[PDB]
């Protein structure tokens, strides 16, 4: 059956919000048949991660999506099938009432954060008793079971495993970018906050053996490339040359190219939680830079993902890996430990590979929210 | 009238949707950003249906104040935890329903408690604000163990079998004797 969602999306910062939304309200459309109306109160953000969209307009239809402002004030329309307060936003109080004056009330979701704690998953799928009668539940995203599971595209990991075994479809992709990989250059994609251990990398990347082509889409951090390149301006489709390091301004590209641009490198430096999972489908090596919460909130979370994803890897590799991850999220001193990684690079892509065909085979969340709804009718 | 998630404790008292809810069990828990979350443990108060929820650590509801009378620590049967009144009237009450004395509970408890009453049944046991307990092991603050085995935060001035106080609010370090 043809069910209506409402999609809220704050965007508090940064591209997050909007990019998981967007990808789960295109999921939804295109592989469920489903309505979604997704509400987003910063346009200009949905605008960068979709060249497609208009940033000016109120209402726009996008692969099936009906992708709106949220305006302030608020407009009072009326509710949906499902009602999605994503990240644990905070809905309008008139669309709550909205989600009351139907024969059947809204089920209520509360999309909540990406964490690989154990502590979510007793709490997925629990209800949220409200004092109005409103059936409300919180939907955690998970690495582990129990939880909701990840968002992955239908066929998704067999178009990058057909994509990745062909010469021919990695360099004419490359190419739509205006980027040509040199013989035997090592491919890295950048896409962080602003981190003060990036300097020390790029000089251990310029001083290597090996050649590293390193593609950086613009973002927040242009401005340390550019520092430690020492110009004043880095443009897109600038190129700059230093002994074994080339550096490459990307554009910010549309979500499905970022795939593609993962697909590409041999070892992808990510950040927040979309693109972090976006890397794993990937099947190679990652960077993860995490959101720097309040009272090293996230550390906790670094550590519970690093003790979930190194399990499958030999000792000294995950030692290397914890090691390079603090210092990529807690000020440098990642030398010896970049080293390591280094020379273990071939083993490590086998067990990122082999951790997304596990995870490939949990059902995705997509499909997880539409059995929840079913089962709930 | 209304509290907010993540102020109730353990043995406090929640009406939602006309239905009294009885709090076994409060956790709280960081989420993305400045997001957090509180996992309920609850059981109904009339017809003791038991059930988990959720909420988010700014979300509101609304407590209900209950009686209350002293009540002392005796002995620790097996399932049950007995307690007694100053007319030595006893009170056994399940584990479940002592989540928040369980954090310090003690054998031979000096501790004057307060039982929570729900039309005049038992229902929860609360401890005394500021409880005095000894210092079983330890090395501005340092982590320091009690006679129960339980982990805490305490002064650095602090050592073996030094007295101090604990606020159970917080279950935090409060000070120390001389
Ligand atoms: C770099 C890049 C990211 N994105 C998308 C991917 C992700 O969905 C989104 C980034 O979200 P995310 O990875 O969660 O990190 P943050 O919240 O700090 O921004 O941006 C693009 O669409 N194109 C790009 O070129």
């Amino acid at each position: 059956h043809m069910a209506s969602w409402d999609i809220f999306c704050s965007v508090v910062d940064n591209y997050g919000d909007i990019g998981v939304t967007w990808r789960l309200a295109r999921q939804l459309a295109a592989e469920h048949g489903q309505a979604v109306r997704l509400w987003v109160d910063e346009p200009q953000a949905f605008a960068r991660i979709c060249p497609r969209a208009d940033p000016v307009a109120h209402v726009q239809c996008l692969d099936g999506v009906e992708v709106r402002a949220w305006g302030r004030p608020w407009a009072p329309v009326a509710a949906a099938d499902v009602v999605i307060e994503a990240f644990a936003c905070e809905l309008p109080e008139a669309h709550r009432q909205a989600m009351r004056e139907r024969k059947r009330p809204s089920l209520w979701l509360n999309l909540e954060y990406l964490s690989a704690e154990e502590w979510i998953g007793s709490c997925h799928a629990l209800p949220s008793l409200q004092a109005c009668g409103l059936s409300k539940y919180f939907f955690f995203p998970g690495f582990r079971e129990p939880s909701g599971g990840l968002l992955r595209e239908a066929g998704l990991l067999e178009r990058r495993r057909r994509f990745q075994a062909s010469v021919s479809a990695q360099d004419e992709f490359l190419a739509s970018l205006g980027v040509r990989r040199k013989v035997g250059e090592r491919l890295i994609s950048l896409f962080a906050y602003e981190n003060p251990a990036l300097p020390g990398w790029l000089e251990q990347l310029r001083d290597a053996r090996q050649p590293s082509l390193l593609l950086v889409p613009e973002g927040r951090v242009l401005a340390d490339v550019a520092d430690w390149l020492r110009v004043a301006t880095l443009a897109v489709g600038d190129v700059h040359v230093r002994d074994a390091l080339r550096v490459q301004v990307l554009p910010f590209m549309a979500q499905d190219d970022y795939d593609r641009l993962l697909w590409c490198c041999d070892l992808n430096a990510v950040r927040g939680e979309d693109s972090f999972v976006r890397a794993q489908w990937a099947g190679r090596p990652l960077l993860w830079h995490i959101y720097r919460q309040e009272e090293e909130t996230h550390l906790a979370k670094l550590e519970a993902f690093l003790e979930l994803y190194c399990a499958g890897l030999p000792a000294d590799l995950a030692e290397n890996l914890r090691t390079f991850w603090l210092a990529w999220n807690a000020g440098g001193g990642l030398a010896g430990a970049w080293e390591g990684l280094e020379r273990q690079l071939p083993e490590w892509r086998r067990e990122a590979q082999r951790w997304a065909d596990e995870q490939g085979m949990r059902p995705d969340l997509a499909a997880r929210l539409v059995q929840f709804y079913a089962d709930w009718l | 009238h209304m509290k907010t998630a993540q102020e109730f404790r353990a043995g406090q008292v929640a009406n939602i949707n006309g239905a009294p809810w009885v709090i076994q069990k409060a956790e709280f828990n960081k989420s993305g950003r400045n997001a957090a979350v509180v996992k309920m443990k609850l059981k109904n108060l009339l017809t003791g249906a038991g059930t988990e929820t959720v909420f988010k650590a700014d979300d509101k509801l609304e407590p209900i104040i209950l009686d209350r009378k002293e009540v002392t620590y005796s002995y620790f049967a097996d399932p049950l935890y007995v307690f007694m009144d100053s007319e030595f009237n006893q009170y056994e009450i399940e584990k479940d329903d002592l989540e928040g004395v369980l954090t310090f509970i003690e054998d031979g408890m000096t501790d004057i408690c307060e039982a929570v009453f729900y039309n005049d049944k038992v229902i929860s046991v609360e401890l005394p604000t500021t409880i005095v307990r000894q210092i079983a092991y330890t090395e501005v603050m340092k982590t320091a163990r009690l006679n129960n085995g339980a982990e805490l935060q305490v002064s650095a001035f602090c050592e073996i079998g030094d007295s101090i106080e604990i606020d159970t609010r917080t279950g935090e370090y409060k000070s120390r004797v001389k």
